[PDB]
C-alpha cells in the first residue's frame, strides 16, 4: 500500500530497438510491448522489447489481430527467457514527451491487469548523438489528490538527479500520473563487448596512405597557408584602436585570420608526425 | 573553461525563451510613453522600462 | 576545494559543500563559511539543501563571537523554512538545520578529534553514515554517537559531589548562551557547566577552595579534587 522510491532498469538491446523502431516510423506514432519482470517490490526490470503490426491514422495508431501477440509470447517462452509483458511503449515525434488524452486512455487498461505497469515515451527527433530523450510514466489515481502518492522515504526520485520539464508540466506531469527515474544495468558479457566495436585489426594501424597524395596535400595546405598568413599580416597591423568589444562586432562578417592558422597547424602536425612514426615502424619492424 | 561549459548548459536552457519584436519610434509622449510601429502591423503606444 | 565547489555538475558542488561541512566541523572558520555564502544561491535544489546542512554543521555552539555570520544564517534558516514557494528537497535542509544547530540544548558538539589529537571513532562512523540520507532516512538518523557533551566535572570520593564555580575574566559573551527570543569582567560556572573548545584554554581553577584539580586542566573531562 505504498509507492516507494522506484526505479526502472532497461537493457541495451531494448533501448537500441526502441530508437530504431521509433525512427523507422518517424512521422507518426509506432507501437510496442515491453518484456521484463518485477525483480522486487522496489524496482522493475525490462530485459527485452518487441514490436507488432499496427494500423496508423493521421492522429492515432491502433493494433491489429492480436493472435500475433499471443503466439509470439508463446513462442518466445521456448527459446530462453520466459518473461511477461510488464509495459508498453510508443513514440512522440517532435512532441512534448508527454502522455496525451488518448495515451492515458489505454494506460488504465494496461494497469487493470497488473499494478506495476509502466508506460515509456521515446522520441527520435529531439534525441541527439550524445543523449536520447526518454521517459517512463506511472499512472496515479485521479481520485486521490488529498493524500500523498509516493511518501518519498528517501531523495532518489525527486528534484534529485532530474528536474521536471515544462511541456510535461503542461499536458500532465505530476497531474494524473508521475515520472520515474531510469538507470542502465550493464552485464559484463555485454560490458566488455560494447566498448570494442570501433577498432580495426592490424592492417589499419600499420598502413602508410601514399606519398604522392601526402605530398600534394601538404603542398595544398602550405599554399593556402601562404595567403592566410598574408591576410593575417594586415589583420594584425591594422588592429584599429577601439576595444575588441566592437572589434568582435566587425569580425562577425567574413573575416577569418588568426582563427584558421592554428587549425592548419593541427592538421599539418597530426598528419605528418603520425605518418613519419608509422614509416619508422614499418621500416624496422618487418626487416 | 568551467565558466564556458556552464554557460553552454545554461544557454541550452535559456534558448527556449521567446523573442522580441523590433520596431521604430515615431515620437515620445507624456508620462513615459512612446509611439512605436512594428513592421507588418500598425502602431502601438507602449511604455518604457526602468533601466 | 574552493574551485571544486564551482564545477559544471551540481553533484560535485554538493560534495564540495559537504566536504567543507564535515572537515572543518565544530570549529567556526571564516573562509569555509565564506565559501558557503554564495552556495545557497543557485538553481539546483539539492546542492542548496547540502549547503544549508553543511553550514549548520559548522556553526554549532558558537554564539556570534568567533564567527559573526551566525545571526544572518539563523535568520536565513527561518526565511527558507517559512517561504511558501521553494523546493521541498531544499527545505529538507532548512528543517534539519535547526536540529543540528542547537543540538542537545547547546551542550553537545560534534568533533572528530579528542583530548590529544587521537581519533575518536563513533563520531567518524556517525558522520560517514550521515552521508547516506540521500538513500535512506533512518540510516542517517545516526548522530547521537557523534555527539559528546562538552563539560568539566569530577567527584572526589567516587560520587562525592563538589562545588567549583570559577570562570575566567573574559567578557560573558564569548561563552554565552544564544539567549532565545521566546558588565562584569568575570563569570560563574557551577560544578556541571558547559565549555566549548574555543576558549577552553582561558579558564582557571578557583583559589578559594582547598581542593585542587591534580591534572593540569586543559581538557573536557573528569577530574579529582584533593581537599587540603
Amino acid at each position: 500500500a505504498v509507492d516507494t522510491a522506484e526505479q526502472v532498469y532497461i537493457s541495451s538491446l531494448a533501448l537500441l530497438k526502441m530508437l530504431k523502431h521509433g525512427r523507422a516510423g518517424v512521422p507518426m506514432e509506432v507501437m510496442g510491448l515491453m518484456l521484463g519482470e518485477f525483480v522486487d517490490d522496489y524496482t522493475v526490470r525490462v530485459i527485452d522489447v518487441f514490436a507488432m503490426p499496427q494500423s496508423g491514422t493521421g492522429v492515432s495508431v491502433e493494433a491489429v489481430d492480436p493472435v500475433f501477440q499471443a503466439k509470439m509470447l508463446d513462442m518466445l517462452k521456448q527459446t530462453g527467457r520466459p518473461e511477461m509483458v510488464v509495459g508498453w511503449y510508443h513514440s512522440h515525434p517532435g512532441f512534448g514527451c508527454w502522455l496525451s488524452g488518448v495515451d492515458i486512455n489505454t494506460q488504465q487498461s494496461f494497469e487493470a491487469l497488473s499494478e506495476r505497469a509502466v508506460a515509456v515515451v521515446v522520441d527520435p527527433i529531439q534525441s541527439v548523438k550524445g543523449k536520447v530523450v526518454i521517459d517512463a510514466f506511472r499512472l496515479i489515481n485521479a481520485n486521490m489528490m488529498v493524500l500523498g502518492h509516493e511518501p518519498r522515504q528517501t531523495t532518489s526520485n525527486l528534484g534529485h538527479l532530474n528536474k521536471p520539464s515544462i511541456q510535461a508540466l503542461i499536458h500532465g506531469l505530476n497531474r494524473h500520473y508521475y515520472s520515474i527515474t531510469i538507470n542502465y544495468r550493464k552485464n559484463e558479457l555485454e560490458q566488455k563487448m560494447l566498448l570494442n566495436l570501433h577498432k580495426k585489426s592490424w592492417m589499419e594501424g600499420l598502413t602508410l596512405q601514399d606519398y604522392s597524395e601526402h605530398c600534394k596535400h601538404n603542398e595544398s595546405v602550405v599554399k593556402e597557408m601562404l595567403e592566410l598568413a598574408k591576410n593575417y599580416n594586415k589583420a594584425v597591423e591594422e588592429e584599429d584602436k577601439m576595444t575588441p568589444e566592437q572589434l568582435a562586432i566587425k569580425n562577425v562578417g567574413k573575416q577569418d585570420p588568426k582563427r584558421h592558422l592554428e587549425e592548419h597547424v593541427d592538421v599539418l602536425m597530426t598528419s605528418n608526425i603520425v605518418q613519419c612514426l608509422a614509416a619508422m615502424l614499418d621500416t624496422v619492424v618487418f626487416k | 573553461l568551467n565558466a564556458k561549459v556552464r554557460l553552454l548548459r545554461e544557454e541550452l536552457q535559456l534558448l527556449q525563451e521567446q523573442g522580441s519584436y523590433v520596431g521604430e519610434v515615431v515620437r515620445a509622449m507624456d508620462k513615459k510613453k512612446v509611439l512605436v510601429k512594428v513592421h507588418p502591423e500598425g502602431k502601438f503606444v507602449v511604455d518604457v522600462d526602468k533601466n | 576545494v574552493s574551485l571544486l565547489s564551482e564545477s559544471y555538475n551540481p553533484h560535485v558542488r554538493y560534495g564540495a559543500a559537504m566536504a567543507l561541512g564535515i572537515c572543518c566541523a565544530g570549529t567556526g572558520n571564516k573562509e569555509a563559511i565564506n565559501l558557503l555564502e554564495p552556495m545557497t544561491n543557485d538553481p539546483v535544489n539539492y546542492v542548496r539543501q547540502g549547503a544549508l546542512i553543511a553550514s549548520a554543521l559548522i556553526m554549532i555552539q558558537q554564539t556570534e563571537i568567533t564567527c559573526p555570520k551566525v545571526n544572518q544564517f539563523r535568520q536565513l534558516y527561518s526565511k527558507v523554512i517559512n517561504d511558501k514557494h521553494d523546493d521541498v528537497m531544499a527545505k529538507f535542509g532548512a528543517i534539519l538545520a535547526q536540529g543540528i544547530l542547537d543540538a542537545g540544548g547547546h551542550n553537545v558538539t560534534i568533533s572528530l578529534q579528542s583530548r590529544t589529537g587521537h581519533t575518536h571513532m563513533p563520531s567518524v562512523v556517525g558522520v560517514l553514515v550521515f552521508t547516506q540520507f540521500w538513500f535512506w532516512f533512518p540510516l542517517s538518523h545516526f548522530l547521537s554517537l557523534a555527539y559528546t557533551p562538552t563539560c568539566v566535572i569530577g567527584l572526589n570520593k567516587d560520587l562525592k559531589m563538589p562545588k567549583v564555580q570559577y570562570k575566567s575574566n573574559c567578557k560573558p559573551s564569548t561563552f554565552a548562551y544564544p539567549a532565545p527570543l521566546e558588565e562584569p569582567n568575570f563569570q560563574l560556572l557551577d560544578n556541571p557547566a558547559r565549555v566549548m573548545p574555543a576558549q577552553l584554554k582561558v579558564l582557571t581553577m578557583p583559589e578559594t577552595c582547598r581542593y585542587q584539580p591534580f591534572k593540569p586542566l586543559s581538557i573536557g573531562g573528569i577530574i579529582i579534587l584533593k581537599d587540603t
